[PDB]
């Protein structure tokens, strides 16, 4: 899939040529219950991302970009990649550094005058310039020299990421209504509460644990030998679900207490209407948009391009590994292609692009992933779990009345959730386990039968030291270079790795497919 | 579009068409460069 | 151990020389973490049954006997048990059965205008007379018509309202404060909360919760692979004292919160300095005892006799099975001698009478017990562990600033554990699991192999009933015929069993010693 | 003991020391009785 044809737009026509075959086959393997046990749960896993991002993009963008945008182009985006995508497991959203990029842009915009919403036009085209090139010369060929190296440090890195933003947002829940000995009885409740509450953060902190606690438990469950194999193995699909359902229910019995819901708009406008418009003038709303910024929007239109690219080239690399029983296929050129022309289009009606976000698409995979009887059996890979997740999300506003009454802690417990079960994959985490067991329970794997012990420590210390400068390097202000922190990883590997191990230590190490050199 | 907006010459398909037309050449422009070298 | 020689006192002469010559090594045994750990489980285990007892003794009584009582009763007679008893893994304490005879015969004096503390001690004094003669007759041999049967049921009945006493007080806590909207900010606390306050029923159960959590997490973890094995297994059974350390902490550092305590009485003095002293008079305190009520006091003392040999002697089976590797011997006779002759005495100073609890010797006996490279490799069998418990429970009064920084959700979260734990050894317990599994994944067991799955459904069935009309006859005010109850189960294993199961059958599912028939 | 008590003619030793005396009797006319049994 990585191979360089050296015809233009090659790649593009080798993917479509790989997948669209299997196009009949992508409607009939959804019809099981574990398809729709995973619409459900990414659902969620991608409604809540899209509203809170949403709220501190308004916040931060003087609502010129807000949840009902965000809403609308994750849906449009999401229905038009699993109808054409040639991955359609990959989950596409709005992501952390594309937030960051929005405020530096804004922030940019503000500074020199500028319309921001326009200077977004012109930033998305020269996006679409920009993928229309390297599809044609097959730019995504060079995805094959991230190894597992790179691919596994930016998977533990965001997993852990992902798992200290779902533990600070309890932590700020707990920050805001403290734990007191007397409270106001009379606080003004609109639009939030306007003073601590009782007994919220600590009803939040249950509802969390509880429905991590209920997922966990029906995870394993899934695995046991109780019930009759078809039962056990509906309701472990179905495990997120009922313990959404059970802790939303438990919320919903407790009236007394507030608890924060899920809040989406009211209908389908955009969130300032005296900003902006559905379309975005190129020229300027309401000053003429300088000529200068239209050529000099290709260098944020490069970052932008980088972030997109990295994110979801190593999202593919990482749901498409030959270890997770992927025999579909996956197209590096066509995904990216389609993501980011349709986030330059989505620019000019003044809607976010989006990335291949790496945990909602893990996820995703996991929950789709058949177990056999331990081993991966076999992945449901077929586009109607993330279209209807799409068409789901496009329709949160119309279902307010149900979204209303679902507590965001029990969407912390699923988050923890997610996190957790988003490192089994990785050689990494594993190898960091090893480094608290004696070397005589290590398990029988290339790399450790064959490396010595303090070899196979040394090799996963270095990584922990890459896992500490990324994640220093996203907590400074120059949080937009990670992506290039991380590519720094390819020469580490490939220039200064084999001055320290060996090419047999490095090839049980690093293998592409998990094999003994 | 929304509230009061400047009145340019050019209306918003005009304008972006004539800048997907720009783009369009450019890409063609480059495709051609491409397959001019590595032939001679 | 249970053959009756004829010769009179042959029982318990048999036990001294059984037993006796290993007190060397009943205390060079001790020597090791693990059996400190037992003490500070064990002491917890013992010291809130003491406390929560003598509370609602006090007030059933009106402090006649008190929370003081009961301490001083349990440590002194803990103290001698563990010196003297040929089964010193046993702990004795007040139970519930106990309390509903103390307020059943509380009611009975009141109603008559009898001395409730002279009526004890005639109990007392008819109390000593039953199990010389029981002992001298070699009595306790009966316990040999006590299978497995009687002894899980038992055994799970008791675990089963362990756990749902427990479950109980959470609920009431949850009742005292309920989740309000406004709370009164003033309210008087002294002695203890008047009025339902914020943040406490929660709190309480995120503190239980975490206990079990830590604990259940520390057990996997001496099991585990983690870390060098001589450190795991230390942490592994300090695992208990590491969930209370860390969550009292954590409440500690919860100031604006309040949580209910450990409560000691302020020293060693009588709970009702006007109702009586120390030394209670056989003829009456301010009223001239009858001589009638002195003879007719043999009723309650079978009544007392009954419950305690039972409780005691079921107790000393289940801890003294061959499959728990107990080799160095158990006497029924010596400790039924014991634990009544001590309970008599403790009637003449106005202290209750104690027997030999299930789930806390069952507790005490697990943390002693050894596991192997699965299965249990030997037990710390000493008379330390149980006499430092003791030790403890007598010094609790003079450690109130340590418990009184205890909440006692902690301890309701051990108590969980406890509970849970109590499970592993029922076979009834095992196949009512199988109940729920296909009989694909039923164990390689004799009663598994050899018979039927729906005859081992009907059996396991058989006892569900007995489990359901011994918990019926709980929620009755006839509850002190349990242990007749529970006695009929014996006539059900020897006479009505055959008539529906083979020998081959009963033979496999209710063994002495889980043996292939 | 404690408060205002009734006085008896036996104090609480010389009571209970009596009272353990007929017990001790009972309990060895009982023992004497089951030695007498069983062997005639
Ligand atoms: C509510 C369910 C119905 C209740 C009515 C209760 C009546 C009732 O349900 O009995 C039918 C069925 C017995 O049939 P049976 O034991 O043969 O069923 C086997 C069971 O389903 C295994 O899980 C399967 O293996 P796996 O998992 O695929 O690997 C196995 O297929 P295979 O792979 O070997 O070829 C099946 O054969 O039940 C049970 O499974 C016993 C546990 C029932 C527990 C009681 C239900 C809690
Ligand atoms: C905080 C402690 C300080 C650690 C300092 C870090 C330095 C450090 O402690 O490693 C050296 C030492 C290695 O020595 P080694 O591997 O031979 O130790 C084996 C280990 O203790 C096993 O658990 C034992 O088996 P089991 O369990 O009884 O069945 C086994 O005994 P045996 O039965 O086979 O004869 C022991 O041989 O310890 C480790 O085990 C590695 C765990 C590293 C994890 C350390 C993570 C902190
Ligand atoms: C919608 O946009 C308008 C204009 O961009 C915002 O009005 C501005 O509000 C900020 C905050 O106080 C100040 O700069 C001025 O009060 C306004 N400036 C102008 C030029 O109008 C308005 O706040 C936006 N609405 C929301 C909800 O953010
Ligand atoms: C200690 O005992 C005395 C009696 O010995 C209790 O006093 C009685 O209290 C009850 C409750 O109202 C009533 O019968 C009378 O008020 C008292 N009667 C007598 C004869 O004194 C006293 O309440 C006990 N102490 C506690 C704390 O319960
Ligand atoms: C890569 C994408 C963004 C296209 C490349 C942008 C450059 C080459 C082109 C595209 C469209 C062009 C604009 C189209 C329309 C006008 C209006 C006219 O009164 C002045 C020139 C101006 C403002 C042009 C300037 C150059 C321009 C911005
Ligand atoms: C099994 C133990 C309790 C012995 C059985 C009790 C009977 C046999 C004995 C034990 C002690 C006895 C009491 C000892 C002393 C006196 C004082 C005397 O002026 C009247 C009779 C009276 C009150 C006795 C009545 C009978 C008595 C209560």
């Amino acid at each position: 899939p990585l191979q360089q044809t050296g015809q233009l737009f090659g790649g593009l026509v080798r993917d479509i040529r790989r997948r669209y075959p299997y196009y009949l086959s992508d409607i009939t393997d959804a019809f099981s219950p574990q398809v729709l046990a995973a619409v459900i749960f990414i659902y969620f896993a991608a409604l809540s991302p899209a509203i809170t991002f949403g709220g501190l993009l308004g916040e931060k963008t003087r609502n010129q970009m807000g949840v009902s945008e965000l809403l609308i182009s994750t849906a449009v985006q999401g229905i038009l990649f699993a109808l054409l995508g040639a991955q359609p497991l990959l989950v596409v959203g709005f992501s952390g550094p594309l937030l960051v990029f929005e405020e530096a842009f804004f922030s940019f915009c503000e500074t020199n005058g500028l319309e921001y919403i326009v200077g977004r036009v012109w930033i998305g085209f020269w996006l679409i310039l920009l993928v229309v090139l390297v599809v044609a010369f097959e730019g995504s060929f060079l995805v094959r020299f991230i190894s597992r190296y790179t691919q596994e440090i930016f998977s533990f890195l965001i997993s852990l990421i992902f798992i200290y933003e779902t533990f600070s947002k309890l932590i700020k829940i707990f920050q805001d209504h403290p734990l007191q000995k007397t409270y106001n009885y009379n606080v003004l409740m609109v639009p939030k509460p306007q003073g601590p509450l009782p007994n919220t953060a600590l009803l939040s902190l249950v509802l969390m644990a509880g429905t991590f606690f209920f997922a966990m438990m029906l995870r394993k469950f899934k695995n046991s030998s109780y019930f009759p194999g078809k039962l056990r193995r509906v309701i472990g699909d179905f495990g997120v679900p009922i313990s959404i359902l059970i802790m939303v229910l438990v919320d919903f019995f407790i009236q007394d207490t507030y608890t924060q819901k899920l809040s989406v708009p009211d209908g389908f406008k955009v969130s300032n209407s005296s900003a902006r418009g559905w379309v975005i003038h190129p020229l300027g709303l309401r000053s003429e948009f300088p000529i200068w910024m239209m050529f000099a929007s290709a260098l944020p239109a490069l970052l932008v391009f980088i972030l997109i690219f990295l994110e979801s080239q190593i999202t593919t690399l990482i749901v498409s590994k030959p270890e997770r029983k992927m025999v579909k296929g996956s197209g590096f050129h066509l995904d990216l292609l389609l993501v980011v022309g349709m986030g330059g289009v989505a620019a000019l009606f003044g809607m976010p692009w989006l990335s291949a976000t790496t945990v909602r698409s893990v996820t995703h995979a996991n929950a789709l992933t058949v177990m056999g009887k331990a081993q991966i059996q076999e992945v449901k890979e077929q586009r109607i779990s993330g279209l209807l997740v799409a068409v789901l999300v496009g329709l949160s506003i119309l279902m307010e009345p149900i979204l209303s009454r679902i507590p965001l802690a029990v969407l912390f417990g699923i988050f923890l959730y997610m996190g957790v079960t988003s490192l089994s994959g990785i050689q990494l985490f594993d190898r960091i386990l090893l480094l608290f067991k004696p070397p005589k329970y290590h398990p029988d794997v290339p790399y450790v039968k064959r490396v010595k012990t303090w070899r196979m420590h040394l090799f996963t210390g270095i990584q922990i030291i890459c896992l500490a400068v990324l994640w220093v390097v996203k907590s400074t202000p120059a949080s937009l270079a990670l992506p290039f922190v991380l590519i720094l990883t390819v020469p580490l590997r490939r220039v200064l790795l084999p001055l320290i191990f060996r090419n047999v230590e490095l090839q049980c190490l690093d293998a592409d497919d998990a094999k003994a050199t | 579009g929304e509230r009061v907006q400047l009145a340019h010459h050019f209306s918003e398909p005009e304008i972006t068409l004539i800048i997907f037309g720009v783009m369009a050449g450019v890409i063609g422009t480059i495709l051609l460069i491409s397959y001019g070298i590595r032939r001679l």
